[PDB]
């Protein structure tokens, strides 16, 4: 009888509603990325749909900025939305400063957005968790911001009905500074074990930056190569 | 744009004259500028025509309203304080005015407000561009002694003397007097060209 | 008792309220459209009613500019509404860049707005969902907007209470470039196959553009011919 | 449970308020219009009452505008309120464009209006139906404006308790470019046939427009002829 | 459970608060008024009460200009309210124009008002039911403003908890031009015909205008004649 | 459970709400106040408390203006605040005009703000009754302004917990015009007459004003007089 | 830009010219000046064209408003001072413009507002570059007795030898005549052209 | 079923939820304070804490201005708050007057400003009482404002879930005019009998001011003295 | 019944909701800091997790100032957030009087946010408790903010599931003006009794700032050895 409104905490000091739309992000495909030597490179499961679908609107991979991208995982709509707030303060930041100096105020400008939303009645928070990743005037960045407007910094993490099985993985296999098709292929073992038996691993987006270079998205062939 | 109002006894007379210029130019011989603003008040307007029409109806009706409700006619010192209120609160932005407010309460008052909203009781008060001759005549034939007509007859002499010197008031000459009995009444056409004419005036 | 407030997440993470517009919108009436060689066409249809009412003012497709069109199926107060939303937009983009450049922020401005609606208390979202189809620098465009803003550029698609039995062909069926005529037809046979056993696919109105043309719509009688 | 709030979608996504308004209009007395050669009629049945009720304000029918007109059914006080809306937004759109142009941005601006009060809680939709009628630049005009903000043109439609059968009788009946007079009558055999048995039509009010000319009300007298 | 809130329609499409108060009305006590030869007059039945009342507070029956004015019934709160709204608008009326020229917009702005708090919820409607009536550049006026906004002009009318016996009475008694002396008492007596067996009509107040001259109110003593 | 909203009529078309303030006032301490040969009086039972309280804090009598004061019942807290919007409506209706002209508009202005409350949800009105009193241009004046907005001229009225049973003595033994003195003992003889058996009218507070004379607060010793 | 407006016994009369300019300069020798903004009321433009169109427009909206509601036209007088107010609300960011508000309701009426919001009822009013001439014929040529042809002719021998003097008037003379039978009612190019052609003038 | 707003009545006619914030601050430890011979005190109990809070901020004795002073009982959040607030409303009087003149209107704003929140829905009533004292133009002052804006001046009073008993006491032994030290002890025994049995009043704050001097707080050694 | 709003009050004078909040803080990990001789310190227990989270961005402790810093425990999301209004306010407040001077109202500000949040409805409060420490014009500070805006200095005190236990213990053997590393242990030791049999205290963060010096976190390794 508590979990109505954004804004009432329960007995036990819990904001169920909040809580119950880091749930619809847990209805989203699987997706993690982690950095590595000179940069990070993010992977997201997709399972193929309707070929009368054009693929270049169906890739949870967004580049935000040429040195920055990030991935979503929850409410299709609440996604794009969310996308574009990232790719328009990215600018603002760009233009207040003559240039995305810190990938982290990119974050956080979408962490305070996203936080506001859950702590006033008369709206509702987003249902989407964001993954960022990318080059800045300190190196390889990456985190993840959750509904409630929570960011952390990893070095490898991840989105979606996976995470736990895929951070699992990760939590006790990752080992920093792989050279990026290294990287890629364990991520790629790590997406792997989270799926159910019977299912086949489909072909995932992948893309990359590293110290220095513009990202850039491993095309369906070069990617078919890690299956 | 000649105007005056004076007090006496239980009374009180305003006259005006009636013309509109625009320098050497004369676009109306004949237009409105003395108006009864409540059962026993009136008011002149003289100096910018818009503003004091607005002025005028502004006023009519707040007057109007208060009486409606009140049963009871508005004091003739709240009447010009009001004015002066609305008058002041927008000193920077006026109104090209000069009002005259006359009537009679509980005795004959006489108020006149300037741009500013600074209302100023007096025995008598001549707003427009020929009151310095009204003020000349009265300085030498006003007695608060005067009869009810003795005083329609000094006001006309009065407004008769300023259209001969003043270039821009002219046309027929209204009048009009408050009695605490006959309250306001504004004089016949008819007879007030029988005062002009015993006198010794043309127009 | 979650599905009361536009705001509600349930424990699953669900917005029945949003979900609920999805299914205003499945009580209307068919309409697809695809693109083929050199541009698109729609194809929309209706059982023809009271012949009292101007044929004019009952077309579920619309011309927003010369070179862009689209369709709704929904509640029809808002259908209307959303329409003219399409073609303001359409002028304001038309206005700062000097000419509707890329179709898609025509679609985006739409989108952004049909979501608004569904993240706020005091509002409902659009029952609506809209089919765009046109010409832009880049060329045969197709996107379709459901009540949540959710947007995806197509090749072929279709909104109302067929749908998917419209895609489930096309999605077994379509083949790209098919010389106008042809695709023309294909959807036809795909639209037919929507109905239920007894009903007479009646005239359907049908409309296209090709690279370099304004759209046109097939008069009664062109249209007469592929039934 | 639902239809409670003008805001909230039922699980067959429907607006339940909204419809509860197209009840109230329900509830008017029957009125029907149609085009006909060169300009259109207006018929309303009206239950003659109270002798102590100045027929001025009793006339369901209203000149908008010199050369446009309408017609309302349902709850009387939205009706005169409605109705004004039509009169001013006629105004506004007269001085412009320097005249009423096109009568269709007549009846979009009171639509656009009614339509607005069925999306927001805190409001009520109109409990009214307005029939449009009159010449503009193209000519002859019928349109017919719901609670909902649905306008559609017509050559011949209705509003009211009667409606239904009085657009099932001209659903297979009227036929177009009908000399005033005639068509004047068969309006008037449609209305009559909407009545319950044993009720005997009264005097209904009836006015018309024809290209170039202004409106005009036929009086009791030359409306007794119809009889 | 619709009767809560001004703007829930019914399944039938009623507007039982809106109702409701045109119920509160009812309960104040009858007031009549009927226009004739050169003007109109007003009747207000008064149950005499506290001797320790000033009667100059306790008349029905109010001056809104000379040459206007009305008569209430229903809560006396929004009574009081409502007839400054008149004066107040009156004015508005006489200075943007230089006189009250059609009584009638005295009674839209009125009308207009009181409709408003029939339509957005945080307000309740006006429980008092309105009667003008006056001389204006046409002539003798009667209206009648109840508290959905509905007005509507008479030539005789009432309101309060008569009104239905009082209207049955002159809808078949009343007969338009009478000398005031005439029409005074036919309307005492159709304000006595609403009484309940065993009440004897006492001192009722009245008041009348006619064609060029302002209202008046019948002293004690000139209306204690027609008993 | 209509009894919740002030903005709710009831079937019969009552706001209990509203009602219930006017029971606050109730359960305030009676205090009556009536005119006489030239000028006006009011007494208020005060049930003597803690001798640690200054009296000068607890005089239900007040000096809104030199030649008007009032005297309130029910809430405390709405109480002292009233109170100021009389004193504070005082000086601006006295600044625009010069003086304190008729104490009627003094009573206006706290009527109109009183009666307000009455209608707007997200607020409460006064529970709060004032009897005003005092000299103006027209001279002895008294009213008494409940909590909704409602204002009536006296000779005599009285306002809590005994009020009926004071103005029952008045309303059968108050004769007009008595010489001070006189009035305020029958006004003291009609206040005892309210109490409860057993109970002994304790020293109550009175204050006065006369035609061309300031008021003036009896002192407890002038007072103990007409005990 | 002459224009001009006559009362009489149940008519009025209110005749313009139609140039508008730009120094040395012409524009257009033919433009619109006279409007008929209600069934028995017309009114003249006359100095800033946008301003002044604005305000027809502003104006027949309005009055037409009231008139399909209402019933029965808008009295003259409150024609005038609706004008009136709209024209000072706005005083200092005023209107260009001078105008003339004339028809019948219950008598013959013609009023003169200035860009104030002034308003002013005369029996004659010539606003426009070339009304001194105008108010020059006038005042030696206008008779209260005189016909309802009589006046078409008199505005026209106006207007006529203003455009003898005023640089700034020219073109055609689009007159009109408000009768209480007959309405507002403009007078065909070629009727005026017989008054023209009779008196003695060319152009 | 009414205890739920703060802006319902109840049917006796009260406000519950005001009343239980009364009820908010009687959970607040007692303080009492009176005026004597020039000057007043101020005496509050305080249950010594943890030797780990600087004494510094556990004072329910704060200094306003160095002429006045108060002491709070209640919510400790809303303590703070409204202190500062008579703080700040201090110097705004302080500025616009040159010196705080009547400590009164010190008390009135911050009285004002209790009372608001006990009439607007959407707020809650602050659950805090305050006792003010200090020397003013006029003197000695003691004020004490509870939760819905009432204020009284007294000579004598308390707050806190002793007052009742704490006044039982001054209210039947307290004598004015006492010197400094004298009202200190009296005040010190009505505060000790509040207490229950077996409890040991402990060391309790103390401050005072005296005509023409500034306020002084006993310090813990000088008040060890009355023990 | 009443624990579902921020401001509803409940009999016995609470307010749950404010209160769960206070619940909600109780679910983050202990942390506590105490002033010794010229600076003071802060602990902060951290269960160490996925070697994948890079420890800068999982620090309890955050530097507000160069000579000042906090800690939190509570909802995470609410935790950053405040964090920043310090940061944030902290800025304000050095610009608008050349420097930091008093650590007060930084904490005043913070107070005063987080107050504010816990008094109207259409919000919630922050799940989040701060303990402010550093240096000022004054020297060692040391304050503890909780949800509802109560702030009190301390010389040492404790957030989080341990709080009560890590209190218990200070507030029986804290002795001030340690000197750093005796007090640093102390803190240890008595941070340690607060977890549950079988649990190892892992490495919890510590910063420390001294009279004169900013301050400096404790590296891993020179904390390794209070172990």
């Amino acid at each position: 009888a508590y979990d109505r409104a954004i804004t009432v905490f329960s007995p036990d000091g819990r904001l169920f509603q909040v809580e119950y739309a880091r749930e619809a992000v847990k209805k989203g495909s699987t997706a993690l990325g982690m950095k590595f030597a000179n940069g990070v490179l993010l992977i997201s499961d997709k399972k193929v749909r309707s070929r009368l679908i054009e693929q270049n609107s169906i890739e949870k991979i967004q580049l935000i900025d040429d040195y920055v991208a990030a991935v979503t995982s929850g409410l299709v709509a609440d996604a794009r939305v969310l996308v574009d707030f990232a790719r328009i303060s990215a600018q603002q930041e760009k233009v207040t400063y003559g240039s995305l100096v810190n990938i982290e105020n990119l974050v956080k400008r979408v962490a305070d957005q996203m936080q506001q939303y859950t702590q006033y009645g008369g709206v509702r928070p987003y249902g989407v968790s964001l993954i960022f990743a990318g080059i800045d005037q300190i190196g390889p960045r990456l985190f993840d911001c959750d509904p409630a407007g929570t960011i952390n910094e990893y070095k490898a993490t991840a989105i979606g009905s996976g995470k736990d099985a895929v951070v699992s993985f990760l939590e006790r296999e990752y080992k920093e500074n792989l050279p990026e098709k290294e990287a890629v292929t364990l991520g790629i073992k790590a997406l792997k074990s989270s799926l159910e038996e019977g299912e086949e691993l489909k072909a995932p987006e992948i893309a990359s930056i590293t110290v220095g270079n513009k990202y850039r998205i491993y095309d369906q062939e070069e990617v078919k190569k890690f299956l | 744009t000649t105007t005056v109002g004076i007090t006496l006894k239980d009374a009180v007379i305003m006259a005006t004259e009636r013309r509109v210029t625009m320098e050497n130019f004369i676009m109306h011989k004949n237009g409105k500028k003395l108006f009864q603003i409540d059962t026993y008040t009136g008011m002149t307007i003289a100096g910018l025509v818009g503003d004091a029409q607005v002025l005028v109806r502004y006023m009519k009706a707040e007057l109007e309203l208060y009486r409606l409700q009140r049963r009871v006619n508005m004091p003739i010192e709240a009447v010009a304080t009001l004015l002066s209120n609305m008058l002041n609160q927008v000193k920077y932005m006026p109104y090209m005015v000069q009002l005259l407010v006359g009537g009679i309460d509980t005795a004959p008052h006489v108020f006149s407000i300037d741009a500013a909203g600074g209302s100023v009781e007096d025995i008598y008060a001549s707003t427009g561009s020929g009151s310095p001759f009204v003020y000349g005549v009265l300085e030498s034939q006003y007695s608060e002694k005067m009869t009810v007509d003795e005083g329609v007859d000094l006001v006309i002499r009065a407004i008769s003397a300023a259209k001969q010197r003043d270039s821009a008031s002219g046309g027929m000459i209204d009048v009009a007097v408050i009695t605490r009995k006959d309250g306001y009444v504004q004089l016949p056409t008819d007879q007030i060209e029988s005062r002009i004419r015993k006198l010794g005036l043309i127009l």
